[PDB]
RNA sequence: CACAUUGCGCCCGCCGGUAUUCCGGCGGGCAUGCCUGUUCGAGCGUCAUUUCAACCAUCAAGCCCUGGGCUUGUGUUGGGGACCCGCGGCUGCUCGCGGGCCCUGAAAAGCAGUGGCGGGCUCGCUGGCGGGUGCCAGCCGUAAAACCC
């Protein structure tokens, strides 16, 4: 699933600053001797909370590793409020490669072209049901517990020695 | 048998989901160090 | 005060001086070591050399037979009618990697 | 530093910022100029034009190798593309000026002798075969010393030709160097004993005969007009082998003409040796070859 | 660890190579080039995995068998058959003077007994061929170039040449040779 | 969006959530020095509503300060102090 | 001695016999095996059904590989209970479905010759059948003649 | 660096004394905290990495009544709907082949049935021969051929 969405999101990548420049310079040589509007990948985290907000966006993606996590902890809900897809990624360096930074703590899909209008809507659909449902069973709990022999042969040792005679 | 089939199921779960890819002491390493190349002299004539 | 725009093809298809300008005589140091020259090539070395010095089959067997690499002389003078007979020499990379070898890493001394 | 960007960018996905980076990066693999600018140490290690020309012994001995070597990883095709160009180029040079004076066949290869400004310069050329390379030979070294002599010879035969009068570089043909040119696709332009040996004859080589130390050879000693077949390459005088104008021509074989004149390439070398044109009737094809010595 | 987007890759591409080949079986000769007796240099490089029998068996018997490697082959109408069946695994054109005397001095090779031994003497050369009067290395390349009565064991004492990897660099005609300087 | 949400995330502090987080790196905190350099800010609503921008210019440090009194109390406070 | 039966759906184009067989025994062993298929035409309708040796092995595939995304395909891979594993479900496990060209069969068969005195008796049957067709065409009002 | 004694260390360069090794002198430098930027690193801190691409004729050849036209090349996801037909079998009911109309996300829950040739596997008889085989990522459409070797 993380290799369909950076196929997708590929095609829509931003352009570099290096190809910025050519194209203005491209414009410039042409009015020296009427386009159609640009698709890209949105990113920024107050941007994507905005377009979320206002129900612009089609597709989110959240890095799971954002330090601190009070930024991103409340976007999970807010899209799920909102009705947006979205879904957490290992890596905020590669949502960071995407865009043309270090680092994206999101990135979100706004429109797409006709092109890829039903490769986006069919991702959409997978990400949605594949992950969707998996995490509506098991995201209202609480994690860890991961307790190994190590942890839990201490905590028979406090058990036995706390509750036998003293405290 | 049983345990053998479990395991290489799971090894094969595992693959399918995450991909096939996953003296003592310390000292300080020995990093490289930059020679003064100034972009100004300090004094403009030597005394 | 900048340059127009070129098309990538354009800009593919469209991408010396005296070294002894100034020039005046130095003194040697006599620090440097040169590398002498290698020594003139000598009546052994012609593939079409006088009879005196063409030598015995028995010793070309102990030639060929022996390991390398431990000769007083690294080669034997061989008679051919013509270059068509000439086979191109089989060490000639080998020879002139040692030589450089020999000046990347051979210690150079002044003996009297 | 640079290396280490460009590994940055290509594992970040950043193909056309790693190609920009490439190029600035200056890859002797497509450019064929070595990796670093060799001017100040050529500087500072031959101070006099007259040590160039004593070095130029294994100079040219390690170009002309590596002319003629395979490409590999250390020194790249395109590298001995400019290597081959270079020494045809200093070829050249000693074929206009007559400069060379001596030559000499071993089973070591071909050895060439030429006075260059009142200096003696050798070098070997090993016959044109595989030369089979054996054990650790490690290109990265030699390849090193080929990119340093690559400079000493650029700047070489630039002064060379500054002083002759003639123009650098020389005007390379690339189709007629596909066509087989070699030492022929060269047309050198200007700025605006040695030569009569060979210089009132004609000559033939064939199929069999060593091409470019034949036509080295009879181009420095002052032969003119030579005929070759097709298949040896671009730029013969007259590439029909029944064309009646023929003095000389080199057969190395096991339609016999009346007014023509069959001799086997000792001919050649040992009249460049002796300065004097030998018998032709003792140099004759089917004959035991007189001794050949070393000059 | 085999993944089932490979399984399916593989089963596309074989299913296109079906289809391919029947086409040319019904529309036998389908390439339409004119008759001329010339020579065709075809350079195996790396394609699909699993190669069909009928494509396996050419490749085999124009001793293309490992990748990225050369061979000379006079155009016939039967080569014009198998070059074209066997397209998608190879670069095939139109050999230059140059180039195959490039190739032929600097990896140019010799079977003898069943082992390469490398192409060192004009002695080695009356011992293989010369009996077809093939007296020198250079007698080779006229025969290759100028593809004589002799070119089937010609080539068969030429041993596939084996190129290095492009270093920065159909019927492609002389772009071939480019490719050539360009993998020697 | 995200500016208000971290607001009143950080007004509700005994909360799970932020208890959770400021008892980890409570405990970061006493391992890390009793002043250090922060990188970037751990509540950067605040940072930025009291001037912090990410330009290059702008630090952060993180600095421990000891609490309790001098019965006699300090008149300047333990941020002054920090 | 329980073995499992998994169905697969939304089969992308050639994930066919040879291609499950290969994936699911990576995984696992394949007692048998079969994607369904139509009689008329040799396509399939992209499912499958997979009876392994081993239940749990089963449970596993269908886990790892029921919401994937293969080709644009969301598969549906499930476990099917025992109960209601119909006991003729693997009929042509393990065999060949073969295309039969019936049209072209059935166009050779309006070429092979035979004593027409049988599709004479059968030229009276399409008389009664345009007797018919005229009754038919009565409400139509067209007569036509033989 | 040193109560600072006009003493003692490290890097680079120079000068004078027999000097490539020695002596002496000279010149430029070597404090700490912190900021910005370089470059070199360290981390059982995190991540990616066994590649779901394009790749048919963006025109060809043969022709005709000479200039336009013709032939060829053959390439389609599946399911459903008391709907309208043609043609082949079925005693008949009906079933197949082709259409006409409508619907559904690249949707989905047994319904698998037509005879053969090569080759694989296997059992018997005297390497050969005769039998079978829900086996063929081979063909083929009555027989049988071709690949195959």
């Amino acid at each position: 699933l993380a290799a369909q969405a950076f196929k997708l999101l590929n095609k829509y990548r931003p352009e570099t600053k290096q190809e910025k420049k050519e194209r203005l310079l491209r414009e410039a040589t042409a009015i020296k001797e009427v386009s159609k509007k640009p698709y890209t990948v949105k990113y920024g985290l107050n941007h994507v909370v905005g377009l979320i907000e206002n129900k612009k966006a089609s597709l989110v993606l959240i890095a799971n590793d954002v330090d601190p996590i009070e930024l991103v902890v409340f976007l999970p809900a807010l899209c799920r409020k909102m009705g947006i897809p979205y879904a957490i990624i290992k890596g905020k360096a590669r949502l960071g490669t995407l865009v043309h930074k270090k680092t994206a703590a999101v990135v979100a899909i706004t429109e797409v072209r006709s092109e890829d209008k039903n490769e986006l809507a069919k991702l959409i659909s997978a990400v949605k049901e594949g992950y969707l449902e998996k995490v509506e069973d098991t995201r209202k709990r609480w994690g860890g517990g991961i307790m190994g022999f190590k942890a839990q042969k201490r905590e028979e040792k406090r058990k036995k020695s706390l509750e036998t005679a003293i405290k | 048998s049983k345990a053998a089939k479990g395991a290489q199921a799971k090894k094969a779960a595992q693959a399918a989901l995450k991909g096939v890819h996953s003296s003592t002491t310390f000292h300080r390493p020995k990093t490289l160090v930059l020679s003064r190349a100034p972009k100004y002299p300090r004094k403009s004539i030597p005394h | 005060r900048i340059l127009p725009y070129k098309p990538p093809e354009e800009r593919e298809r469209e991408e010396f001086y005296d070294l002894w300008q100034n020039e005046e005589p130095q003194p040697p140091n006599p620090m440097h070591i040169p590398a002498p020259k290698l020594p003139p090539p000598g009546y052994d070395l012609s593939y079409n050399p006088p009879p005196e010095y063409l030598p015995t089959k028995e010793e070309r067997e102990e030639w060929e037979k022996m390991d390398p690499e431990d000769r007083e002389k690294d080669y034997l003078p061989t008679k051919y009618d013509s270059l068509r007979k000439v086979p191109a020499w089989g060490n000639f990379v080998k020879e002139r990697f040692e030589r450089c070898m020999d000046l990347y890493l051979a210690p150079r001394v002044r003996k009297n | 530093a640079l290396e280490k960007k460009i590994s940055r960018a290509l594992g970040r996905g950043d193909v056309s910022n790693a190609a920009r980076l490439e190029r600035n990066a200056n890859l002797p693999e497509k450019t064929g100029k070595p990796r670093y600018t060799l001017n100040h140490i050529i500087r500072e290690r031959y101070p006099t034009f007259q040590d160039a020309l004593r070095d130029l012994d294994d100079c040219l001995s390690m170009l002309f190798l590596f002319a003629n070597l395979p490409s590999t990883t250390a020194v790249p095709a395109k590298m001995i593309a400019r290597c081959e160009r270079l020494c045809h180029e200093f070829q050249h040079y000693l074929i206009v000026t007559h400069s060379l004076r001596k030559s000499f066949l071993s089973i070591k290869g071909i050895y060439y002798q030429a006075n260059i400004q009142g200096e003696d310069i050798l070098w070997l050329v090993p016959y044109k075969f595989n030369q089979r390379i054996v054990g650790d030979v490690d290109f990265r070294i030699m390849g090193t010393f080929v990119e340093f002599y690559m400079t000493l010879l650029g700047f070489v035969n630039y002064r060379l030709y500054t002083s002759i009068g003639l123009k650098y570089p020389p005007k390379f043909d690339q189709v007629k160097d596909d066509q087989g040119a070699e030492l022929a696709a060269f047309s050198l332009e200007g700025l605006n004993d040695p030569s009569q040996l060979f210089a009132n004859f004609t000559f033939f080589l064939s199929r069999e005969t060593p091409r470019q130390p034949l036509e080295f050879i009879l181009r420095a000693f002052g032969c003119k007009r030579i005929g070759w077949d097709a298949v040896l390459g671009e730029g013969a005088f007259t590439t029909d082998e029944s064309d009646p104008r023929i003095t000389h021509q080199i057969i190395d074989r096991p339609g016999r003409y009346p007014g023509r004149i069959y001799v086997q390439p000792q001919w050649v070398w040992d009249s460049i040796n002796d300065e004097e044109l030998k018998p032709p009737e003792l140099y004759a094809p089917g004959a035991q070859l007189p001794p050949h010595l070393s000059p | 660890f085999k993944r089932a987007e490979k399984y399916v890759k593989e089963y596309r591409e074989q299913e296109r190579e079906k289809i391919r080949l029947a086409r040319i079986a019904k529309q036998q000769g389908s390439f339409h080039i004119p008759a001329e007796a010339k020579l065709v240099f075809v350079i195996r490089i790396k394609g699909i995995n699993k190669i069909p029998p009928k494509p396996r068996k050419i490749l085999q018997l124009l001793r293309l068998r490992q990748i990225n490697n050369g061979v000379f082959v006079k155009v016939t109408k039967a080569t014009a058959e198998m070059i074209k069946i066997v397209e998608p695994w190879v670069a095939y054109g139109y050999p230059n003077l140059k180039s195959v005397r490039e190739l032929i001095y600097k990896r140019g090779y010799g079977k003898v007994n069943g082992q390469r031994i490398p192409l060192t003497d004009n002695a080695i050369i009356e011992e293989n061929l010369g009996k077809y009067g093939i007296i020198c290395i250079e007698d080779l390349i006229h025969e290759i170039f100028t593809v004589g009565p002799n070119f089937k064991q010609a080539a068969n004492f030429l041993w596939p040449f084996k190129l290095s990897n492009p270093n920065g660099g159909g019927n492609r005609e002389e772009h071939i040779n480019a490719l050539i300087r360009a993998m020697n | 969006g995200a500016l208000k949400y971290l607001e009143e995330l950080s007004k509700k502090k005994q909360s799970d959530v932020v208890r959770f987080l400021l008892r980890v790196r409570c405990w970061e905190y006493r391992q890390l020095n009793v002043i250090h350099r922060a990188s970037r800010p751990s509540r950067p609503d605040k940072a930025r509503r009291l001037g912090y921008k990410a330009k290059q210019g702008y630090v952060i440090y993180r600095v421990r300060v000891r609490r309790g009194g001098r019965q006699l109390k300090y008149q300047r406070s333990l941020r002054a102090t920090a | 001695s329980q073995p499992g039966v998994m169905y697969i759906a939304r089969l992308p184009h050639g994930f066919y016999e040879h291609e499950l067989r290969g994936y699911f025994s990576q995984f696992g062993e394949i007692t048998r095996l079969r994607v369904v298929r139509n009689k008329k035409t040799g396509a399939s309708r992209h499912r499958a059904f997979i009876e392994f040796a081993d239940a749990e092995v089963a449970d596993i595939a269908a886990r790892t590989m029921d919401k994937y995304l293969l080709f644009g395909h969301i598969l549906t891979c499930k476990i099917v209970p025992p109960a209601q594993v119909h006991p003729d479900l693997f009929k042509g496990a393990n065999r060949r479905f073969k295309v039969v060209p019936w049209n072209k069969m059935a166009g050779r068969q309006l070429e092979r010759p035979l004593s027409e005195s049988q599709w004479q008796v059968k030229v009276a049957k399409e008389e009664q059948r345009r007797a018919a067709r005229a009754e038919k065409l009565k409400e139509m009002g067209y007569e036509f003649e033989a």
